[PDB]
């Protein structure tokens, strides 16, 4: 436009699904051990 | 009169006989006519960042 960008984020959404995924993983196979060691 | 600056190129724009240029919803300059030739062409602004 007259001088305005828009600057994209560091992490993508295949990161952030990975995130969920690795958490869902953790919480099905483990629970809350995973949390605290 | 209209002064400017910008590229130049081909759009598929169908104007009405009595039409002379185009602005849209922030109300800037994109497309304008030849007095020569009558042909669509629209405005785009140069590389910046």
């Amino acid at each position: 436009f007259n001088g305005l960008t828009v600057l994209p984020p560091l992490l993508t959404d295949e990161m952030i699904a990975q995130y969920t995924s690795a958490l869902l993983a953790g919480t099905i196979t483990s629970g809350w051990t995973f949390g605290a060691g | 009169g209209l002064t400017g600056t910008g590229v130049l190129t081909k759009s598929n724009k169908k104007f009405l006989p009595f039409q002379q240029f185009g602005r849209d919803i922030v109300d800037t300059t994109d497309a304008v006519r030849d007095p020569q030739t009558l042909e669509i062409l629209d405005i785009t602004p140069c590389s910046f960042g």
